[PDB]
This record gives structure tokens, C-alpha cells and sequence, in this order.
RNA sequence: GUUUGACCUCAAAUCAGGUAGGAGUACCCGCUGAACUCAAUAAGCGGAGGAAAAGAAACCAACCGGGAUUGCCUUAGUAACGCGAGUGAAGCGGCAAAAGCUCAAAUUUGAAAUCUGGUACCUCGGUGCCCGAGUUGUAAUUUGGAGAGGG
RNA sequence: GUUCUUUGUAAAGUGCCUUCGAAGAGUCGAGUUGUUUAUGCAGCUCUAAGUGGGUGGUUCCAUCUAAAGCUAA
RNA sequence: AUGGUGAA
């Protein structure tokens, strides 16, 4: 599949092709608003391996955050604030700049009947998952919370 | 009240479709708001939008290719408007007197880029039913032979429709688009009017028709004042239109034999040539007799004699 | 500027048309001589003879843009059917019989009807005469009574009878009629017209087909189509 | 400045050869949803009242098109230039060259997809065909793969 | 063929189908965080449910191996630190309950087999039809305990 | 228990023979600067491997497959 | 110190 090659191509980010792509896309991202909808993910392999699908109900956003709290979590919270009715399942890096960093975030609509009608994603419609990014329950949030594995008063009646 | 442009913008419908909507409904002064509001609620707007969407989707398919999609995409009548403008059948008959002139004119127009052959065929066929019905109830009362044509007046339940029959000569060819909409509306009205008239006549509708006879004359002799010319049979010379003479005689109850049939009680022969070799009579005799029921003998209309002053019967 | 494909296609079509015309003419020359000893066929037949019969002919467009060939072009010029969608009535004869094959690919022929002839005459008609560029329609019979009528053809009905009954004045009237320019089928372009033309073109292949055989039966189709 | 690996597109097949390729591809347009549905309904009706050669169609889906590639099953590969994610198609010409498979580039992804029903197709390929495929492949080679074999140069 | 439509993007709707604000806040999840080492305490900010969170190992283990997560006893007031005031755990052991697993990942290509919306019937939905989403990937088949093709 | 349906060259499992046979990147890691009860997190330059890599103690051994996610008790 | 209140 193309993803097998896309992953390896994206691995060598310092390569000339990706260096040119990043500097081409940085200006386009800057000309856009702080938060704007993305028709398609610029890194389809990353999104697809992150559980994103092109079926109806899935929405890709992009957001710019100043450089210099975790940037990923801040971006997720910022996109969730504007996208109140959407759930920020996950986010990933796409481009970085000297003054700003760009992280792509994939949103899943729980109200859409398509998302509710499939068993592979209906779990996200539960009220427990509301504002998932707010509580830092995402991948970036869990990592920031330090949820690692391993080392890394009470009085009874008698 | 709102301006015509303001009303169009409110309806957000191009002027081409607004013309059709107004013709179907009728709006005029600058224009009263209530009429525009009533028009906006008409279902015809939805059908027009559907037609526009169909056209744009067809264009999309044609540009993309795969003509099969365009062919498969191919899968109405203003009945409600008829009731609104014609609350009752007598009202429709009353409005016929001026509405059907357009249809009768279109019945003889030539096919061109501005008018599809189907429209002309439908207009001609509508005449084949109108004349057939009129030749059974014998409602013809006037036959004024005017320069514009033979001004027929059929007593259609006492409204004396003033429909005019254009001459069979080529009608050499204005914005036909409005004329096309008027013709479509009049044909939609004619469908129901003819259905009602045929049902009233007691004949099963649609009745059978003969096509071999149509291939010979193509007209009233197919598709299956009144006391005049009872059982009379007339021979028509090569200088008269059979389409007009035959209809009047058939309505009167007689019969006609065409000279060009291969191109007895023969009381009269209609001839206009100065040379002749049956009671020879000019065509004016039949018209004069029908106009007043005179049933005057042939002595007053021998061929070659001075024509009498035919005053207009109105 | 014109792309190469057009020139090559025109050349290929012209070669085939010229070969077919030459073969048909050579076979007809031997058939007329009545030798009929080493040819495909000598008799003639029509399937769906050279006996008299009034037929209507319509000039159809196509085939591909073949340069005007001498034989067919001259034959059409005799009937002055160069313009597309033009038709004229001709008296069928044994001498005229090979002309059908000579100009078969460009025209369609058939047996008309009295009603069709009457409708065509009464609905269309030209009199290109008195500068005399006017295309005056048969508005009145006065022109027919004056210029015509020497042989007794005084009105339009007389012309109809002569055409249908093959009268003496058939040649005179037919030339005077200035044969009619029939309207084209679709007569449009744009959103609906493109699809309508594409749909109509399919019937052309199944109706206007040329077998190219030297002994091909005369192609005939009912004139009731139009 | 674009790197040598980029700008391989934009320089695409000529007008005449591109038109010939489009015409050839139109001869093997995959059955559309409506046609497939009606054919299946007809087959069901025939079976319900009272075994065919393998079909042929153009390959368009990127995943399965690449799957056919590397296996040497792709006789010809056609790629769009205006694809938004360039990385999806940057490596495709290189893979085709490495595997020894003819490849070509075209301008307009939508025009590429118009011959395969879908709105867009990015890339397209053919698995089977009658005999004009060899001539088209030779023309594409001599006009793009050998005439512009220096694509690795320039910037 | 200077006409055109597609695809991509940017806007509008008294258009149709949808959702977030606020309140409560004992418990819970993150940010920020003051003073008598005090204290990752209090207040403040944002978000949720009946529990929240975590949860099926890049874990602990140096054993004759255990084997999702969380609570209790014990480990233990021990290891360790500031050796000084004070802070301060964790494996193993016993108790109550135990459940599994899903996608990226290799060709469905002899058939995008997937699904949202509108409409006509019987209605926590199903059927036919139409459109749209989809190929820059929607169903089944595979999630390391491996797994797939065949006989 | 009672029933109307059960199906279409439809689905699954198991032992034998054979051929094939993937793994979450500005991520682990590393240096620094702030926080933390000398673990972790955060800003930042660098940022890689797949008979590879993470954690440990003895002359290199034991276990696991991270950088996606759901789950009552 | 935290969070508010008001004034010339």
C-alpha cells in the first residue's frame, strides 16, 4: 500500500522534498486564520494509523499556537473550545515554524447518525467522553499526566 | 406594492421563468404585493427548480462524459392553474374564444429551430379532435369567409366561440417563447376540454381512428343551420380546399368526395374554373346557405356569374 | 492550422468512396450492355425495379468530410441538392436508376404519400424570381395563374396533382418549386440539445447504412419519418 | 527553489498522446453503479425464472494500484499533477521506474477521474487490454521517459 | 471551440436535519497556586459522570516466575532521603472482582461488495427509488495469543 | 414452552501437507533550562534502528514490543 | 495571602 511508502517518506523529514514542502505550506498556513477547517489531512498515513477514517462525520482541523503547558494539549483545548459539539479524539504534528507550531487535529461528530450507527466508534458518543481534551484524556494528555507503567489517615473498628 | 424587479428578486427566479409563471397565473399592476405572495406559494416554482437542477446535472454529466448517466437521468401539467383561472367549465369555454386563436394559428405553422416538430404535431392533432367533435354535435352556425380566413363560429353551449381557421397556404414566419408558453397552456386546457366534450357526447374516449385515410387527406376525414344539406353529396373541384368544405357538409350531415382522392346522389359539384363539363355551383353558395340557412337554389350561384355582396354576418 | 488526423481521415474516406463509385459504374456499364456473363448480378431488386415511380429524396449530411467527388457532386448538382436537408421529387426511370447507387451514400430515398406531398407543398415552397433574389413563398395563386397555367396548372392543387400523378407539367412545376429546405432534426445546441443530438445519432447508424456492395439492393425507407 | 525530485510533474504528456491515452482508457471504463445494479437485477431475474469471461476495467484506487505495482502487474500508470498531497505521488514515478513499468503524468486530477466515474482518481493504471497499448506505451516512452530522462537535474 | 464544463478553494441563507454556553459541584479529572521545611494544602480557572479516573505490560521480576486496572491488611514506620527537626514509598504475600479486545499494518480488484440525507409503504428501525459522501479508501477477512492463501 | 421462517455452490472452527508472512517519527533517545515527590513532565537545537529497540544486574544475560484506542466488576 | 467590594 501507499501508506507503507508514505510512512518511510515522512520518516526522513530533513530530506529535501519534505523541507521544501514544509516551507511551501508554512506560508499558506499563516495566511489562513488561527483556526480553520481542513478538507483533507496533509498526512493521510498518520491520521489513518491514528484511527481516523474518511467516512462521513469525521472532520480535520488545523490550529496555530505560539512557541516558547504542552503545545499539543493547548492546541487540542483551543480547537475543542471553538468546536464545542465535536470531540478531539487525537492530534498530530504536521509543520513547525520558528515563531509558531502547527498541529493537525481530527474531530469526530457524535451527533451525526453515521458515527452513532457503527459499533467501532459509537463509544465516543457517550457523555463520559464529553470534552475529552479538557481533562487531558487524549494521547498527549495521558503522556503529560505521567501515566507510565512500572517505577516510572485510616482507622478500623478494631 | 413592489416593483417588478423587486418581485423577481423576492422570487429569485429569472425573468424567463417569471414570464411563464405570470402567463399561467396572471399578474399586472407597481404590482400588488398580494399577487406576488400568492404566486410564491405556487408549486410550479418547485417544478421549475427541479427542471433547472436536472439541466445542470445533465450538463455536468455531458461534460464529464459517460453518456449513459445522462440517458439514465431521464426518469407535468398545470391542472391546478386551470381551476384557478377557470372556476367552472363555462368559464373555460368563455375564455376559449380568445385563447384558442393562438393554438389554431400554431396548427399551421412550419417547423423551425424556434418550434419543435412535436409542438406542431400536437397542435395539428388537436384540430383533428376539435373538428371531429364539432362535426358530431353540429354546432356550426357561421362560416364567414374572411381574408384572414374562414371565421367559424361554433355554438359551444351558447358562447359562440369566434375561432378563426387560417388558410392552408404556407404561413411564412417576434418572440415565439411567449407564444410557446401560451400554446402549452392552451394545449393543457384543450386536453381536459376535449375530454369533457367527448364524455358529454356519449362517445367512448379515446375512440378509434383511421390512418390510411389520414395518409390520403390527413385531416377531419379520420378519428370517427344543422338541417341544411341533409343527405347532400357534393363533388369538390381542384380549386377549392376540401378541409373546409368537407367539414361543413359533414356537420350538416352530407358527404364529400375529393377529386384528388386518387392523386350516385351527386346533387351538386363545387367548381370555380371558367370552363366546366351534377349541379355546378360556386363555393359561395354553401357559405351563404350555412350563414343563414337559406337553402337557396343553385340558380343564384351558377359558375362564372357576378358574386353577390357578402356582408359580414355580425 | 489543421491537425494531421483530419487530412488522413479525409484521404482514406475519399479513396473508399472513389473505389466504390468506380466499381459501381464499371458494373453498371457491363449490365447495360446485357452481357451479364462474368459479373456479380444482372437483375435489380429492392428490399426493406426500374419501373416508373415518384419518390422523395432528402440530402443527408455525412459521411466524413470527403472532398467533393466529380461523379456524385455533378449528379447532386443536376438535382441541385448540394445543401443539406434539401429534398426534391424525381421521376424514377431505368436510366435514372443507377443514380441512386451513384449518390446513395449522401441521400435517402423512399416512397412518399399523397397527404405528405400535400402538406409539404402547402406548408413550404419557394419562387426565386422577380434584381431577383427574393425568396417569395407561394402566398397566392396569382403567380401560379400567370407564370404557370399554360398547361392547365393554375393553382397549388394542380401542382400537387401533377407531382402525385406525374403529369406533363411535372418538370416545369418541380423546377419552379425551388425545392424546399427542410428543417434539421435537432436544430439546436446547448445543455439539452447536445444530449438530444447524441440520442438521435444512434438511429442514424441503424437507418442510414451503406453496404458498399456493387449489387446492394436499393436502400429505401418510409417517408413518414418526416 | 523546487528540488530536483519535485517539478517532475507539470512537465507532462503532449496534447495528442494525452488525447490518445484518454481515448484508449475510455474503451475500458469500469461499469458504473447504475449499470452494475441493472445488470445484477437482470441476472437475478434470469436466474429466478430461467459463466462469463473475466471483465476488464481501469485501475484507479491508489492502494490497490500500488499493490499491482511492485508485482509488475501494472502495464501502464497515469498520474495526476494537481494532487494536493504531493508526497502521495512523489515516490510513484520512482517506484515505476525501479520496477520497469511505463508511467506518465497528466495535468488535472478531475480529468483523470472523469474516465473512471469517480470525481477524482489521483492516479490510474491498466492491467489488461487490444493492440494499440504497445504503440501508446512506446509513444509515451519516447516523448516523456526518454526525452525527459534528465528530470533528476535542474531545480 | 475567445463559447463550456468539471475539479479545487472562498462566501450567503428568516433553507432542512443537528449541537455548546448556564446551574449544581460532596466525590472526580487537568492548569494555576499563596502563610502561620509549611504545601505538589487552601482559594481561582476549565470539564464531566453516578461514580470519575485507570485498565488489558517497551510491568514487576534475578524466582522451582508471575500475568488487566483500582481498594484493604501486610510489606512498614522498613528501603530511601533531609540523618537533624521531618518527609516517606514500591515487588513479593493474603483478602473482594475478574473479560476481553479493535484499527495502521500484506490486492475485495472476477465487479466501493460501504454509508449519510430526501421521497412512497409497515416507525429506538426495515424495504424500493433518487441524490450525496467515498478511490487522497467505505465493508468482511489479521492485531503479535501472531496471521493469510490453498489441498 | 408456543410458534412463521429455516439456504445460499453462505459462514466458522479444529489436526495433517505445502507456500507466504507487517508492528503508532520531530517519536525513543540525547543536552539544557523551569516544575516535581533525585523518577516524571514541559520549552528548545539535534533527533535516529529494525536478526531493531525499552527496563534491569552481571564476563552480556532475563522479560516485553512503546510513540493509537474501547472496556461492567 | 486568596477572591470580591468603592471612592476625589
Amino acid at each position: 500500500g501507499a501508506y507503507k511508502y508514505l510512512e518511510e517518506l515522512q520518516r526522513k523529514k530533513q530530506s529535501d522534498v519534505l523541507r521544501f514542502l514544509q516551507r511551501v505550506r508554512v506560508w499558506e498556513y499563516r495566511q489562513k486564520n488561527v483556526i480553520h477547517r481542513a478538507a483533507r489531512p496533509t498526512r493521510p498515513d498518520k491520521a489513518r494509523r491514528l484511527g481516523y477514517k474518511a467516512k462521513q462525520g469525521f472532520v480535520i482541523y488545523r490550529v496555530r499556537v505560539r512557541r516558547g503547558r504542552s503545545l499539543r494539549a493547548t492546541a487540542e483545548e483551543r480547537v475543542g473550545r471553538r468546536a464545542a459539539n465535536l470531540r478531539v479524539l487525537n492530534s498530530y504534528w504536521v509543520n513547525q515554524d520558528s515563531t509558531y507550531k502547527y498541529f493537525e487535529v481530527i474531530l469526530v461528530d457524535p451527533q451525526h447518525k453515521a458515527i452513532r450507527r457503527d459499533a467501532r466508534y459509537n463509544w465516543i458518543c457517550d457523555p463520559v467522553h464529553k470534552h475529552r481534551e479538557a481533562r487531558g484524556l487524549t494521547a498527549t494528555g495521558k503522556k503529560s499526566r505521567g501515566i507510565n507503567k512500572g517505577h516510572k489517615l485510616s482507622l478500623w473498628r478494631y | 406594492f413592489i416593483t417588478r424587479s423587486q418581485a423577481v428578486r423576492k422570487l429569485q427566479v429569472s425573468l424567463a421563468d417569471f414570464r411563464r409563471l405570470c402567463i399561467f397565473k396572471g399578474i399586472y399592476p407597481f404590482y400588488y404585493a398580494k399577487d406576488i405572495q400568492y404566486l410564491m406559494h405556487e408549486p410550479v416554482l418547485a417544478k421549475f427548480r427541479e427542471h433547472k437542477t436536472f439541466a445542470r446535472k445533465l450538463t455536468r454529466a455531458l461534460g464529464r462524459g459517460e453518456v449513459s448517466s445522462a440517458k439514465r437521468l431521464e426518469e407535468y401539467t398545470l391542472d391546478h392553474i386551470i381551476k384557478e383561472r377557470y372556476p367552472s367549465f363555462p368559464d373555460a369555454i368563455r375564455d376559449i374564444d380568445d385563447a384558442l386563436n393562438m393554438l389554431f394559428l400554431f396548427s399551421n405553422l412550419p417547423s423551425t429551430n424556434q418550434v419543435s416538430s412535436k409542438i406542431i404535431n400536437d397542435a395539428q392533432k388537436i384540430c383533428n379532435q376539435w373538428l371531429a367533435y364539432v362535426a358530431k354535435e353540429r354546432l356550426v352556425r357561421k362560416v364567414f369567409v374572411s381574408i384572414k380566413g374562414v371565421y367559424y363560429q361554433a355554438n359551444i353551449k351558447g358562447e359562440e366561440v369566434r375561432w378563426l381557421v387560417p388558410f392552408k397556404f404556407p404561413e411564412n414566419i417576434v418572440d415565439f417563447r411567449i407564444m410557446l408558453t401560451f400554446l402549452e397552456f392552451y394545449s393543457t386546457l384543450l386536453h381536459f376540454v376535449l375530454y369533457k366534450l367527448y364524455t358529454d357526447s356519449g362517445l367512448i374516449y379515446p375512440p378509434k381512428l383511421d390512418l390510411k385515410k389520414d395518409k390520403i387527406i390527413s385531416g377531419l376525414s379520420s378519428y370517427i343551420v344543422a338541417s341544411l344539406f341533409s343527405a347532400f353529396v357534393f363533388y369538390v373541384s381542384r380549386e377549392v380546399p376540401i378541409d373546409i368544405l368537407e367539414f361543413l357538409i359533414l356537420s350538416c350531415g352530407g358527404n364529400v368526395i375529393s377529386e384528388a382522392a386518387m392523386d350516385s346522389k351527386v346533387t351538386h359539384q363545387i367548381v370555380d374554373r371558367p370552363v366546366l363539363k351534377r349541379t355546378y355551383i360556386q363555393p359561395q353558395w354553401i357559405f351563404d346557405c350555412i350563414n343563414k340557412g337559406e337553402l337557396v337554389p343553385a340558380n343564384k350561384y351558377l359558375p362564372g356569374e357576378a358574386l353577390p355582396p357578402h356582408l359580414s354576418p355580425w | 492550422f489543421v491537425r494531421a488526423e483530419s487530412i488522413v481521415a479525409k484521404t482514406l474516406a475519399t479513396s473508399r468512396e472513389k473505389e466504390r463509385i468506380k466499381r459501381v459504374s464499371i458494373l453498371e456499364d457491363k449490365k447495360a450492355k446485357n452481357e451479364t456473363q462474368h459479373i456479380a448480378s444482372g437483375k435489380d431488386f429492392i428490399l426493406k425495379d426500374g419501373k416508373p415511380a415518384l419518390l422523395f429524396i432528402v440530402r443527408v449530411r455525412g459521411p466524413l468530410a470527403v472532398n467533393i467527388p466529380n461523379k456524385a457532386f455533378k449528379i447532386l448538382s443536376l438535382l441541385r441538392l448540394v445543401e443539406t436537408n434539401t429534398g426534391v421529387f424525381v421521376k424514377l426511370t431505368k436510366n435514372v436508376y443507377p443514380l441512386l447507387k451513384v449518390i446513395a451514400p449522401y441521400v435517402v430515398i423512399g416512397k412518399p404519400s399523397l397527404s405528405s406531398i400535400r402538406s409539404l407543398i402547402q406548408k413550404r415552397g419557394r419562387i426565386i424570381y422577380k434584381a431577383e433574389p427574393h425568396e417569395i413563398v407561394l402566398n397566392d395563386n396569382n403567380i401560379v395563374e400567370e407564370q404557370l397555367g399554360d398547361h392547365g396548372i393554375i393553382c397549388v392543387e394542380d401542382i400537387i396533382h401533377e407531382i402525385a400523378t406525374m403529369g406533363e407539367s411535372f418538370s416545369v412545376c418541380n423546377f419552379f418549386l425551388q425545392p424546399f429546405k427542410l428543417n434539421r432534426e435537432v436544430s439546436g445546441f446547448g445543455s439539452l440539445n447536445r444530449l438530444r443530438k447524441i440520442k438521435q445519432r444512434e438511429a442514424e447508424s441503424r437507418t442510414r447504412q451503406f453496404s458498399n456492395a456493387a449489387t446492394a439492393p436499393v436502400i429505401e425507407v418510409d417517408i413518414d419519418s418526416l | 527553489k523546487v528540488p530536483p525530485t519535485i517539478a517532475q510533474f507539470q512537465y507532462t504528456l503532449d496534447r495528442n498522446t494525452a488525447a490518445e491515452t484518454f481515448k484508449l482508457f475510455n474503451k475500458y471504463r469500469p461499469e458504473t453503479a447504475a449499470e452494475k445494479k441493472e445488470r445484477l437485477t437482470k441476472e437475478a431475474a434470469a436466474v429466478a425464472e430461467g459463466a462469463s469471461p473475466k471483465p476488464y476495467a481501469v485501475k484507479y484506487g491508489l492502494n490497490h494500484v500500488v499493490a499491482l505495482i511492485e508485482n509488475k502487474k501494472a502495464k501502464l500508470v497515469l498520474i495526476a499533477n494537481d494532487v494536493d498531497p504531493i508526497e502521495l505521488v512523489v515516490f510513484l514515478p520512482a517506484l515505476c521506474k525501479k520496477m520497469g513499468v511505463p508511467y506518465a503524468i497528466v495535468k488535472g486530477k478531475a480529468r483523470l477521474g472523469t474516465l473512471v466515474n469517480q470525481k477524482t482518481s489521483a492516479v490510474a493504471a491498466l492491467t489488461e487490454v487490444e493492440a494499440a497499448l504497445a504503440k501508446l506505451v512506446s509513444t509515451i516512452d519516447a516523448n516523456f521517459a526518454d526525452k525527459y530522462d534528465e528530470v533528476k537535474k535542474h531545480w
